[PDB]
DNA sequence: CGTTTTGTCTCGGCTCCCCGACATTCTC
DNA sequence: AGACAAAACG
């Protein structure tokens, strides 16, 4: 009779409900509620979403922390350097003195900036090696460049100079340090590949193409010749850009089989591809067959004009950074007596390692060369363990009893699909899969060769040499040939055939020296599990060569034959060992197969299912299916299904299909999702919040009672994901106890589609009542252009119908321009019935007379659908005009945060590694601080600055953007002048004067565009710009840095009202939000400095109601008598600046057209929104605005004498 | 150098004269021209008229003039409530002795001075107490 | 003061866990 | 590309 009706019409960021208590059957019912539910979110991610380009808010802060890792262990090593040059005793006394070495170890004193070279007395700085920088002076002579050159550049001298000389060591400290700095580019694994691995760089001429004959698509492939004497490998079409063309390929050569070199071709762009600027770099050092700090110094000999770093060397493999630092260190350890003191070397030790008696005695075999290389600079950490996150097997566990008497569940890790155990529960199950046919009559041939036992294990030990099978060999098995039979699998298709015990045994041959028996199968899972669990070069040769000694197997050909064995793939397998050890004996046959071999419950079960006795442990459905199992020596053979059973007793995994009493089911549920647990954070979040809403419901209008919603109907309107989850969630509160509903998802659940929902809409005329509620806005529209082409009469209906110009046509839809469609979708489908989506799904009859019932019973006379009632159109309207939408908001600023480190802690009298937490209160600033952008105070005299605005420079390149407006924004004087002088010359063209070719022009000839006096070349200039910026920080350079808030963060815009009744507006930065929060206190202070009382605090998202102009709300209230002229009057913010505040009506989501600079026309003018009503009042918001307070289900809370009475008496 | 406040306890023994000693060193105090909160006034007016029984005139009359002439009443503070709470989590006192703190703190008071607060512990790092009698 | 315009950190390598969609064979 | 934050323009 009487049914609960719950629609939902779920969007990318929106959720549209609709509540209705209909009786079909009377035409009777009513809307019990309507409403919408906005999660908000910018279009960027909308439009990016469908092709996916790092969407996701979880990437950017773990991209952040990486950074930031690296960052902080680049300062670890540069500290741990200091310690040990300091305890060496090789760092400058000055230096020396501003590091910290008791507390802070190695780092620099506060509020210091130290430099190692340049000493600081009275105020003058001087360089500190004098004789050293002569020496390089003596050099440049000598190559006859110049004798003018910074200091600084002897770094390179000494480096060049260390390789045979003996250097200071402060200059040795210096030199390490610079290496510190650089570390060079390095892979993990290693792994050398093809040992030509060519991949050379190379740059060719192209000498002929000779027209292959090679005629494709009406046109002859040409070939292509180089002087050398290759022929490029791909053909070519377009000659004009490949003719006597000088082109670079990266190209690979291989030793073929044949003996030759299969050459392959890449072409790459220099200076465009990083593979080909790395290689070009790493070629040219190499032929110059000398170390790179020693390239660079020539290299700055020959051109003293040379950039260095980021031009010269980027980026190289680490190899030459190390090999050119032993030497340096060999060379220097043969005159520096400290660096063979053993006393030193223990001191250093003790000093990095106090705490690892462990390392320390490793290390103590060592010298310095190795604690300077492989430990402090080029020390790289190998990747975590992902182990733990493997999935858990769905069979066995284990339970145990913790510290609190409770009793919980650990899990088993599932088995390396590469384990052999793995790989015999494969191939046991292709094996009893297998059954094969005849091509001429196709018949089910088997049972004719796989009839006996022998034949089943004849099969096995042919499979188990292999490593792969396919059609040919399967089919030659058993004699049989392709052109009569077929094996009923994917006739061209190969399967798994124990790939690990085969490559395994063929390694194993290839070394020879052995006896045929060696691998048996204990051996065959110890080199499995050798190979699988040290992945790491030097740990898997040495594992390689103890295992070849433990066994008396020569290592010589066996390491050779493992050393390059490839790395097993990543994949796991459903169950673990111990589920797939429980299952073989049962599967397996013959020979194979022993008795003894089945667990003593699987054996209980066994004797229980052959003795026919009753077991509570096994169900009906088992002597049914184990009818032929009479005898013992019938579980053999048996498929995965009968082995799975015996063994655990489950047909499989049949479900629980669970029922929720009450609301309090469903928030524990919420309550225990994981994040990350679906596709992507936007379903997720999609799917909760509608979690959310739906209790909600339930609680308001149910009060959570059992089975109160009778039904629930569901769409979407890529997206597909929600449809089911969410229908298998829900299936939980709307189910039958009875047995008759099963499955899935309940019978309740009717998800609908856009042809009913259409349909319905048109015929039920709630288009009507769409256009009609959205037509005033079209009315706004044309009298802002002056026009009537957004509006067009129409006389069948008598009225005006919303329309837009073709020119602004291009991705028009009336629906989404407002948020209460989605409710509207949601009331269409809670009123369409299972008969109506049964109907328009299936509407094929095969005879009038099946489907004219319900033709009868749901369409007048098929012309219409009947309304669910007789005032349906009259309550969707009244009701669509009464719903407020409700906003998600995201406010968070600080929240605390943990942090576990490894420390050692002292136990018992023992030291031990364990992980400490961090003390005291570590808040973590859940925003942006600031723009990435840094900019430089300065002050120039010659431009006005108003009180309380300060002028801030940066760096820009110079190109054709930069015309007279944008010349007079240079910091420097000169420059402008030479850029004037440099534009007018060009007829003042930008596009022309600085592009590249006209900067390298200008450069050249700086002299006639400076009065004939010289000139640095020009790249890059310091604009400035004028307004409020703000430090980054206030410890060291950090106050010199100033930088704009970030995107999204003027949160907080304050509204205070003075005595006499006048506002006050203010926007509070995010930074004193910061502090403000941590002291404890409200985000916006309660008085200004006026003294003026605050009024409220307004956020993007919240809602405000700005009273009628005749209206005067100071006490009004009373906000439960909400008319459509009261809800017309909601303004949601959006976005918040100085004393301006940004308001859109609530019911709009997106403008009829937005704004251009060309047109110069907009919904809500420039900005897309407006600081003023869009009535004809035009009055501004912030002046007189009241605050609201919304729920999720959009209802308004104001207080009362209940609420004054519960706010203490909760605390009574 | 350092904004210097005091509590109820310093005035009051410049009130008293049984000790001369600790009314010395009152006095002393009140010659720098000391902060004060203005919970102390109030406070040092109930304790005035309830042990004291000193008529309203002349408390009053008393008021205005250290008031005028020696020391420095601080403005109330909006963030009082607040911040009290915020101490209350990690500071266990006298819901009175934590508003004085309170209020002292959010003036930028950087030395209090009283005797039952535990003298010597600093207040979030903000404002150490100092007792000066001893 | 009210409105529009403008600028906004960017690029490389590699490995190891998880989920889902679609196909194929088999079983219940 | 998008939309905020603020300079810049009247
Ligand atoms: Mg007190």
């Amino acid at each position: 009779m009487i049914k609960n009706i719950l629609g939902l019409a779920l969007g990318t960021n929106s959720i549209g409900w609709a509540l209705v208590k209909q009786d079909f059957e009377n035409k009777q019912g009513e809307i019990l509620g309507m409403g919408s539910r906005i999660i908000p979110m910018s279009q960027d991610i909308l439009g990016d979403f469908g092709k996916g380009n790092s969407v996701s808010q979880t990437a950017e802060r773990t991209k952040y922390r990486s950074v930031r890792r690296l960052r902080e262990r680049f300062l670890l090593r540069r500290e741990r350097l200091h310690r040990v040059l300091y305890i060496l005793n090789f760092l400058p006394e000055h230096y020396a003195s501003q590091i910290d070495f008791e507390k802070r170890l190695g780092k620099f004193k506060v509020e210091t900036e130290p430099k190692l070279v340049w000493k600081n007395t009275d105020g003058q700085f001087s360089f500190l090696f004098q004789n050293s920088f002569n020496e390089m002076l003596e050099d440049f002579k000598a190559a006859g460049q110049e004798l003018k050159i910074p200091y600084d550049w002897t770094i390179y001298h000494l480096r060049k100079k260390a390789i045979s000389q003996k250097i200071e060591k402060e200059e040795l400290a210096w030199i390490l340090l610079n290496f510190n700095h650089k570390r060079g580019y390095y892979q993990l694994r290693g792994e050398d590949f093809e040992e030509e691995k060519d991949k050379t760089f190379v740059r060719l001429k192209v000498d002929r193409i000779v027209d292959s004959g090679e005629n494709v698509k009406g046109k002859i492939l040409y070939d292509v010749y180089f002087e050398n004497g290759w022929k490029y490998d791909k053909q070519v079409v377009k000659t004009e850009d490949w003719v006597d063309r000088t082109k670079e390929f990266i190209v690979s050569e291989s030793i073929l089989k044949n003996g030759e070199t299969k050459r392959t071709f890449k072409a790459v762009d220099s200076e465009k591809d990083w593979i080909a600027i790395k290689t070009k770099t790493e070629q040219e050092i190499e032929h110059s067959h000398k170390t790179v700090g020693t390239y660079i110094y020539e290299t700055l000999l020959q051109n003293p004009k040379q950039k260095i770093k980021g031009k010269l060397v980027r980026t190289i493999e680490r190899k030459f950074y190390k090999e050119e630092l032993r030497q340096i260190l060999e060379k220097q350890k043969e005159f520096h007596q400290e660096l063979q003191s053993d006393d030193l070397y223990n001191d250093c030790i003790r000093e990095l390692y106090r705490n690892n008696e462990v390392h320390q005695l490793t290390l103590r075999k060592k010298d310095f060369v190795h604690l300077f290389m492989e430990d402090i600079i080029f020390y790289q950490r190998p990747l975590r363990s992902q182990k733990s996150s493997v999935s858990n097997c769905t069979l066995e566990f284990r339970k145990y009893k913790g510290e609190n008497g409770a009793e919980h569940t650990q899990y088993l890790k599932a088995i390396p699909k590469s384990n052999p155990y793995y790989q015999e529960f494969r191939l046991w199950q292709w094996i009893f899969n297998l059954n094969l046919y005849t091509k001429d009559n196709d018949e089910n041939v088997t049972k004719v060769f796989l009839n006996t036992t022998q034949d089943f294990e004849n099969l096995f030990e042919f499979l188990n040499t292999r490593k792969e099978v396919d059609q040919k060999a399967l089919l030659k098995h058993f004699k049989l040939n392709e052109k009569t039979h077929r094996w009923n699998f994917v006739e061209d298709k190969k399967y798994p055939c124990n790939e690990t015990k085969t490559m395994i045994s063929s390694r194993l041959d290839k070394v020879e020296n052995i006896s045929d028996d060696f691998l048996t199968r204990d051996i065959e899972q110890k080199i499995w599990h050798i190979i699988y669990s040290v992945n790491d070069k030097v740990e898997y040769e040495k594992a390689l060569k103890s295992f070849a000694r433990k066994h008396h197997l020569d290592e010589s050909s066996f390491f050779e034959a493992f050393r390059k064995f490839p790395p097993f793939k990543s994949e796991y397998g459903s169950f673990s060992e111990k589920a797939i050890k429980k299952l073989l004996p049962l599967m397996r046959l013959g020979k194979y197969w022993n008795y003894a071999e089945i667990d003593k419950y699987s054996r209980e079960r066994i004797q229980k299912i052959i003795t026919g006795e009753y077991d509570e442990n096994i169900k009906d459905k088992v002597r049914e299916k184990s009818v032929h199992l009479t005898i013992e020596n019938d579980f053999q053979g048996l498929q995965l299904w009968l082995a799975q059973y015996i063994v655990y007793g489950r047909h499989s995994e049949a479900s629980m299909i669970g029922k929720w009493n009450s609301a309090n089911d469903l928030e524990v549920f919420l309550k225990d999702f994981k994040q990350h647990s679906l596709r992507n954070p936007i379903v997720e979040q999609v799917i909760t919040e509608t979690l959310r809403v739906v209790k909600d419901i339930w609680l308001k209008y149910g009060n959570g009672t059992k089975d109160f919603f009778n039904e629930i109907h569901i769409e979407l309107g890529d997206t597909r994901y929600i449809s089911k989850y969410i229908s298998g969630i829900l299936s939980n509160i709307v189910r039958v106890e009875d047995g008759s509903d099963e499955g899935v998802n309940s019978k309740n659940i009717v998800p609908g589609n856009g042809k009913i929902t259409t349909q319905l809409k048109q015929d039920w005329g709630l288009n009507d009542v769409w256009n009609d509620l959205i037509l005033p806005r079209f009315e706004r529209m044309n009298q802002l252009t002056n026009s009537k082409d957004f509006t067009a009469w129409n006389e069948n209906h008598q009225k005006f119908l919303p329309t837009v110009p073709i020119e602004f046509s291009k991705g028009f839809s009336k629906k989404r321009i407002d948020h209460r469609h989605h409710a509207l979708d949601a009331l269409v489908i809670a009123c369409a019935t299972t008969d109506h989506v049964n109907l328009l799904n299936n509407q094929s009859a095969k005879s009038d007379t099946k489907r004219y019932d319900l033709k009868k019973k749901l369409m007048k006379f098929p012309k219409q659908f009947l309304k669910p009632w007789e005032k349906f159109t009259v309550d969707a309207k009244h009701n669509l005009e009464s719903i407020i939408v409700s906003f998600k908001q995201n406010l968070r600023v600080i929240n605390k945060a943990t942090n576990y480190y490894e420390k050692y802690v002292e136990k018992d009298g023992t030291k031990n590694k364990e992980r400490v937490e961090q003390a005291g209160t570590n808040w973590a600033i859940r925003k942006p601080m600031h723009k990435d952008t840094v900019s430089g105070k300065v002050d120039l005299p010659w431009v006005k600055v108003p009180k309380g605005k300060i002028l801030t420079a940066t760096r820009k390149s110079l190109d054709s953007s930069f015309d007279l407006k944008s010349i007079g924004s240079i910091t420097d004087t000169g420059i402008q002048k030479i850029l004037k002088n440099y534009l007018a010359f060009k007829d003042g063209n930008p596009e022309l004067a600085f592009s590249p070719e006209g900067i390298d022009d200008l450069n050249k000839n700086i002299e006639k565009y400076n009065d004939g006096k010289p000139h640095q070349p020009i790249n890059k200039v310091r604009v400035f710009e004028l307004g409020s910026k703000f430090q980054v920080g206030q410890t060291g350079n950090k106050k010199g840095k100033y930088v704009e808030a970030a995107k999204g963060t003027n949160l907080f815009f304050a509204v205070y009202e003075d005595e006499k009744g006048k506002r006050s507006y203010e926007t509070i930065p995010l930074n004193e939000v910061i502090e403000r929060q941590k002291q404890g206190l409200t985000s916006v202070p309660l008085e200004n400095e006026k003294g003026s009382r605050l009024l409220f605090d307004l956020s993007p998202n919240d809602l405000v109601y700005v009273p009628e102009i005749d209206e005067n709300i100071d006490s009004n209230f009373v906000f439960s008598n909400l008319n459509k002229e009261k809800i017309s009057r909601i303004y949601k913010v959006e976005k918040t600046s100085g004393t301006e505040c940004y308001f859109v009506r609530q019911d709009i989501a997106y403008l009829i057209k937005q704004y251009d600079a060309k047109t110069k026309i907009g919904e809500l003018e420039s900005q897309n929104k407006l600081q003023v009503t869009m009535t004809d009042d035009r009055i501004r918001i912030t002046d007189t605005c009241v605050k609201i307070n919304c729920d999720r289900l959009g209802n308004i809370n104001f207080i009362t004498k209940e609420k004054i009475k519960q706010i203490f008496n909760e605390f009574r | 150098l350092d904004k210097i406040a005091i509590d109820t306890n310093i005035l009051l023994y410049a009130y008293d004269n049984r000790d001369l000693d600790k009314q010395d060193r009152a006095v002393e105090i009140l010659l720098k021209k000391p902060f004060v909160t203005q919970l102390v006034v109030f406070e040092f007016i109930k304790v005035l008229e309830r042990r004291f029984k000193m008529d309203k005139k002349e408390i009053t009359k008393l008021t205005i003039k250290l008031l005028k002439e020696v020391i420095i009443p601080l403005s109330l503070h909006r963030d009082i409530y607040n911040y009290s709470q915020f101490l209350l989590q990690r500071y266990n006192f006298g819901l009175s002795d934590i508003l004085v703190l309170s209020d002292s703190i959010l003036n930028n008071c950087t030395i209090l001075l009283s005797e039952d607060m535990c003298n010597g512990m600093i207040v979030d790092k903000k404002l150490k107490i100092v007792n000066p009698f001893l």
